[PDB]
């Protein structure tokens, strides 16, 4: 019955910074069964904190929790690039609930990424299906632009991408854009370029393959 | 140090009833109440019951009337039923241990029912379409092993359902500068995904590197060899 509330959505914010979280109940909560738990990136939620103040072992000093009856607060005084995760909050005072979680980013230095480019393997056209991937390697921020050529014609709407989560340790995402075309079409053309174009970069680059060379 | 091990169906065709079970290891059962906590694709958690060693189980409004909890005492396993399945229900469940048996003084109740620790998970998904195995390509690495500089090599895990794949690098061997990028759900229904690795270009042709892909749900097991193109 009880609708917890987290805000903001999304906070970015640079390490050696103040984070500060807030959790809003539609009803007072009792005796102080809040908690708070950490999500990272491909992992289980951990509980963080419990009894709204009292600091499950292994955490460190620098998360705090405050508030009481339908304002709390979760306070990271430090950040570091490992505290990149998404945080949720729960309270058990009724059937437990839990809020829609605010998840929080590391800033960094602007890092250009590392275009590669990977032609289909001669396996897989064997099956009828010609897959190109391109991979942006290490970047921030996590913003970036990704265009297919075949013989200097924009593709749309054969492609995908997937981006990986922010790296605990320098903080920095990946991406890998997949080109999707028959082996006819495939075998029709000869220039498959990937552009790229990102903050950290002055001019787009682009990495780009001769069919069968 | 609390172990917590679960199992179960996950994949299942709709109106269908899911089915896990979790296992505790280390612990008493009488101690602690023990809970069932789903996490939706991209979202949040959601609460769906716990249960006693007393047959004494409590469920979430929402769902109270398609769920049944129950604990097996003797093998120290609590299970979880969801009737009448649907593609909504799909999530990663989770074992957890809930609020702590406290005598004094007395309640003779479980007082903090926050869960730590965790179970490992497992995704269920709910569809019609049937399981397949991946197929394993080598996404080669163009740079000359002389260039000096790092190189990208890495394989292409395509057409399979449903998740998850595992990818690893010589058999574990290989651990920095690894990207496995989350899968994507193509227009065929098939689920793809790539994993990528940067390397010293000095080594392309003196340490082999070999993915190994892993698909439970179809017993799928590869090994696949990336060698630079000749
Ligand atoms: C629990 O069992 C684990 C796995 O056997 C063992 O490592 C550990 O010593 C036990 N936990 C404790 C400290 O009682």
């Amino acid at each position: 019955e009880i609708v917890l509330t987290q805000s903001p959505g999304t906070l970015s914010l640079s390490p050696g910074e103040r984070a500060t979280l807030s959790c809003r109940a539609s009803q007072s909560v009792s005796a102080k069964n809040l908690a708070w738990y950490q999500q990272k990136p491909g992992q289980t939620p951990r509980l963080l904190m419990y009894g709204v103040s009292l600091r499950n072992t292994g955490v460190p000093d620098r998360f705090s929790g405050s508030g009481s009856g339908t304002d709390f607060t979760l306070t990271i005084s430090r950040l570091e690039p490992e505290d990149s995760a998404v945080y949720f909050c729960q309270q058990y005072g009724t059937s437990p609930t839990f809020g829609q979680g605010t998840k929080v980013e590391i800033k960094r230095t602007v890092a250009a990424p590392s275009v590669f480019i990977f032609p289909p393997s001669d396996e897989q056209l064997k099956s009828g299906t010609a897959s190109v991937v391109c991979l942006l390697n290490n970047f921030y921020p996590r913003e970036a632009k990704v265009q297919w050529k075949v013989d200097n014609a924009l593709q749309s709407g054969n492609s995908q991408e997937s981006v990986t989560e922010q790296d605990s340790k320098d903080s920095t995402y990946s991406l890998s854009s997949t080109l999707t075309l028959s082996k006819a079409d495939y075998e029709k053309h000869k220039v498959y370029a990937c552009e790229v174009t990102h903050q950290g970069l002055s001019s787009p680059v682009t990495k780009s393959f001769n069919r069968g060379e | 140090q609390v172990q917590l091990q679960q199992w179960g169906a996950g994949l299942l065709k709709p109106s269908e009833t899911l089915s896990l079970t979790c296992a505790v290891y280390n612990e008493s059962l009488s101690a602690f109440s023990w809970s069932w906590i789903r996490q939706f694709p991209g979202q949040g958690l959601e609460w769906i019951g716990e249960i006693d060693h007393t047959t004494s189980s409590n469920y979430n409004p929402s769902l109270k009337r398609r769920i049944n909890i129950s604990i097996d005492t003797s093998k120290k396993q609590f299970s979880l039923k969801l009737y009448s399945v649907t593609a909504a229900d799909t999530a990663v469940y989770y074992c957890a241990r809930g609020g702590r048996k406290v005598y004094h003084a007395y309640w003779s109740g479980y007082v903090n029912n926050c869960f730590d620790p965790w179970g490992q998970g497992t995704l269920v998904t709910v569809s019609s379409a049937s399981t397949k195995g991946p197929s394993v390509f080598p996404l080669a690495p163009s740079s000359k092993s002389t260039s000096g500089g790092t190189a990208a090599l890495g394989c292409l895990v395509k057409d399979y359902f449903p998740e998850p794949v595992t990818v690893s690098w010589n058999s574990g061997a290989l651990t920095s500068g690894v990207h496995t990028f989350p899968a994507v759900l193509q227009s065929s229904g098939l689920y793809s995904l790539s994993s990528v690795v940067t390397v010293p270009s000095s080594s392309l042709g003196t340490q082999t590197y070999i993915c190994n892909v892993n698909h439970k749900p179809s017993n799928t097991k590869v090994d696949k060899r990336v060698e630079p193109k000749s």
